[PDB]
């Protein structure tokens, strides 16, 4: 319980800067998904491939900071850092890390996003894939800004129709895109348990109206429900 | 943006906004004994200033903390405010509070008090060599104290509340940006892994 | 005093908030990219609709009225919500309370843009009988958090007023229109949120005695989408 | 308002009391044939010295601090007072009270330059105790005589505002220096004494319900004499 | 000579050093940037500060006196460094000897810029009663390592000047504020620490016979904190 | 009839000043009888000691 005082001379404005202060490349979407060789299909539509609908709120650091403000015009710069691990064991010197490719292909709105990691949506060429590898550098697409209205209603209130329930929050604008990642290779005879480490830096922020932020811990990603 | 002038604990919630003041509470008392640092536990906590400089870790500047009094019209009573710098010892009696910097605001006419404060300036330190000991400073206290009896009429409510706002002068600035320990990782959210689907 | 509606609403002097800033507006070339057809500039529709006046006690805790869930299903703007698809409207928020010189009381008149409220301790959305209160409007449960996990403390950065009963009774903010859309759907979204809450409870000697906070809403610079156009040519 | 020291007090509109018409000032030709080295122009010393609220009840009969026994022991003005033989100072006489509109009472706020005070029925003269009382000041015992064989009745040719509290619950009296000597002893001496002198007791329909008074003195124009002197050359 | 101050020293000829060059000053730009409220250029505190006569012997090894250690708890500085939590303050170092024609021995007045001095053979830091010594000062039990680990053959790299007592008794050192923080805490922190080391011993026929090192310190341009701080407007 | 609120004093006072205007003016000064020589005075003989 040390208390101790420093004078700082403190001669800058442009750090508090809006486009400075959410413009770090945070980790915004990770986990593990199994891709080794599969020839009976269990655990479908979430083992072979990384599907994950781009949202800021899925993490609550990187989401309370983008809940300070109502509005937000940005270009999500996506950044995909996959590292491979092969589950199990082959030998005790090295267990061969293949160089092999992966295929994180960003499907928007109003598009199909994919089932299974051989689907006919991977290869559709109209919604834009980057194919990258292990020892390559990691992923950076700069995906634009893709909101039918001109910034993400990080809060929305109302409803996606007048009817259904539990579409409160859930704009049907926004929807910044479906992120689906999975390997293009053909199942090697080892597997890997390959995690994708997706970090989002939004570029040219433009912020409006801005709002406290929040306070207590979050319980859900699709709402703004509280323990009070 | 207001504060949780309140200290006492057993107060949390609403009327951890406001602190009453009533025909009991006497003269020459401490009312409220707010510290001018931003991240510990007090009333700048859940303010404005004090949560977007919990996102950094230096915030030299100064602040701009309005108090209004929130009682009938005719409410009257003269209130001593206090403000120390951070050299010096927290004030305990109004005779220790005429010494230092203050102001004595009778609400009787003015309804909002406009303070300002020169130049605090408070930051994260981790001087020891990995221990994470998350120091903190101490750079000011801005206490409260009862220059006269509050007065009321009769047909008006004798617990007269009061509640205050902080704001930021152009001179304040934050430098050094980090994750607000705020809201922690919880990592099991009902929300979660339906977006991973 | 406000003459320039079909309702008027008799005041003290004005103080009005400039919601950031800004006063309402209509599509400028804004207007040739969104849907077609917004001609209509609607006037009758700035009537000055007076919602019910809400009654503040020391034991009431807030209130709420989303401004496209208030005034629906009344007067012109509820029959042009109802006839119309799309719509854009700023918003004369004012707050009037007819309390005595003696009453001893804060409120923080609020408007929130986009308030998407969250329930209690239940993780599930909150749905259409919850959000959509309409009139009335609903309470705050837990005006301290907002309803949202906000923070009330800091609530003051949005478009506000100030009813200290001791200095006004009076509180008048002039929102814009306040979406990431041009113009929006007012049955299926709220773009801004009145709150009406007490950061002090209401004082008397006695148990609280009456006032009642009238809340008078006039949409300023209200457009809709028109439903008569040329087919034709 | 009132924001030329380090401590502000905020009221309503100033209406001072230039007392005699003239302010503070320091010394002028006066500096050389008085007491050298009264440099110091000391302006944390200035300071709004807020004395503890004196109680005001329909049973009290007045209080009076005079201006070196206040202010005296405590702050910038107390650790000069003892740190320094003499001093010259006008006072800026602030006086308050949070007295509702309801409130009945009138205040005559007196300024008295050399208020020697006698004691009652004893012919002895009053003695260290019962004259430097300090922060929380005497009560008048008898406050129509003003505990000097004069008259409150002629008090008010003094330098005075007044408190009724149907129009007014500030006052500021702005002392001059106010003595023979140029440059005078703080702790041997008055120049002058703020006497709260209630001609009017505290009325309510209850039992005198609470007003404090509150009472605020800065140090205007407050010069010393200096201890650090160059004694070389 | 030196009349500048409230205390001066009768010495002979000045022959004062230029500490790198460069004489005391206040913050120019800096103030802005710094801590607010730095507005007192307190003179007082510029008294000559002599610590008493340290006691030059052929069997002694050396003195220092770190420059917020002394002067602090005695004087006009170190009341303000109680009553203030940061400073800025040049130092001149005046260090005297009223040694006779007939006595032997050299002096190396050193005035060092952080003297983070070490223990002897113990690994722990030095702690508050072996580094805040006060007005008497600690004394060299290395004087060749001066205490740090260095060396004391380049000790002249610092500030310096040499009391030769065949040609001069008399040194003169006129401190800049060195740190590198524009306004510091003299509580917890030294800028310089004034060093009297005998790098010859003192030289009499007899057993050393008496000489007193009288050391003065006059804090030049010496700027703390204000308390008295209008907080108001 | 004075009316005043409930809360409020009934017994509601009234003080009075007076005062001098330019053309007031006084003549032919004389001893003023509102104190009389009481010549026992405590203090008295000690000045005369």
């Amino acid at each position: 319980a040390i208390q101790t005082r420093t004078v700082i001379n403190q001669h800058g404005v442009s750090e508090t800067l809006v486009e400075n202060f959410l413009s770090r490349a945070a980790l915004v979407s990770k986990r593990s998904f199994e891709y080794k060789d599969h020839t009976s299909s269990t655990a479908q539509t979430d083992k072979n491939f990384f599907k994950w609908t781009i949202n800021t709120r899925s993490f609550v650091q990187l989401r309370r900071k983008l809940e300070l403000f109502t509005y937000l015009r940005f270009d999500a710069e996506i950044t995909i850092l996959t590292t491979v691990a092969v589950n199990g064991s082959n030998n005790n010197t090295y267990v061969g890390l293949p160089d092999l490719t992966l295929q994180a292909m960003f499907v928007p709105t109003g598009a199909l996003t994919p089932e299974k990691q051989d689907s006919f949506h991977w290869q559709s060429g109209s919604n834009a894939s980057v194919f990258f590898k292990i020892s390559d550098p990691p992923a950076r697409m700069t995906i634009p800004f893709m909101c039918i209205n001109s910034a993400y209603s990080v809060f929305y209130d109302g409803f996606a129709g007048f009817e259904k329930t539990g579409l409160y929050g859930i704009n049907p604008a926004d929807t910044i895109g479906n992120l689906c990642v999975r390997i293009v290779n053909e199942h090697q005879p080892v597997g890997f348990t390959v995690t994708v480490r997706v970090y989002m830096k939004p570029k040219h922020i433009k912020a409006w109206a801005p709002r406290p932020p929040r306070t207590l811990p979050y319980m859900s990603i699709a709402n703004a429900n509280y323990k009070g | 943006s207001m504060m949780e002038i309140n200290n006492t604990e057993s107060a949390v919630g609403m009327e951890r906004l406001k602190v009453d003041i009533s025909a009991l509470t006497d003269v020459d008392q401490l009312l409220f004994n707010i510290p001018l640092d931003i991240q510990l536990d007090g009333p700048l906590r859940n303010t404005l200033v004090g949560n977007i400089s919990r996102y950094y870790t230096h915030w030299s500047g100064s602040l701009e903390m309005t108090f209004m009094f929130c009682g009938s019209f005719m409410a009257t009573g003269k209130l001593i405010l206090c403000y120390t710098p951070p050299g010096g010892s927290c004030p305990t009696t109004r005779e220790t509070a005429m010494l230092g910097t203050h102001i004595v605001w009778d609400f009787g006419l003015q309804s909002s008090i406009t303070l300002i404060i020169p130049w605090i300036s408070g930051s994260h330190y981790r001087m020891f060599n990995n221990d994470a000991k998350s120091t903190n400073a101490n750079v000011g206290y801005v206490t409260c104290f009862m220059q006269t009896n509050l007065i009321v009429p009769s047909e008006s409510s004798d617990t007269c509340s009061l509640i205050g706002f902080i704001a930021a002068k152009d001179d304040f600035s934050l430098r050094l940006m980090r994750d607000s320990p705020d809201i922690g990782q919880i990592d099991h959210l009902h929300g979660a892994e339906a977006a991973y689907q | 005093l406000k003459l320039g509606n079909s309702a008027i609403v008799t005041q003290e002097a004005a103080n009005y908030c400039c919601a950031y800033g800004e006063w309402p507006n209509y599509l400028p070339d804004h207007e040739a990219v969104a849907i077609d057809k917004p001609t209509q500039p609607e006037t009758a529709t700035d009537r000055f609709y007076t919602l019910r006046s809400v009654k503040w006690e020391a034991t009431s805790t807030g209130w709420w009225w989303k401004l496209p869930d208030a005034l629906n299903n009344i007067g012109m703007f509820g029959q042009n919500v109802q006839h119309h698809y799309l719509y854009r409207s700023g918003f004369l928020i004012h707050v009037q309370c007819n309390a005595t010189k003696f009453h001893q009381g804060a409120l923080l008149v609020v408007a929130i843009p986009e308030h998407q409220r969250g329930a209690h301790n239940t993780t599930t959305s909150p749905g259409f009988d919850d959000i959509m209160k309409g009139e009335a409007g609903g309470t705050f449960n837990h005006p301290y958090v907002l309803d949202d996990g906000t923070s009330l403390a800091c609530a003051t950065i949005f478009p506000h007023q100030w009813i200290n009963l001791r200095t006004n009774n009076s509180a008048t903010i002039v929102l814009p229109w306040m979406n990431a859309a041009p113009m929006d759907f007012p049955l299926r979204h709220n773009q801004w949120t009145l709150a009406i809450i007490p950061v002090v409870p209401l004082g008397t000697r006695t148990m609280s005695s009456m006032v009642p906070i009238t809340v008078s809403i006039a949409p300023m610079c209200c457009e809709f989408n028109g439903l008569r156009h040329a087919i034709t040519q």
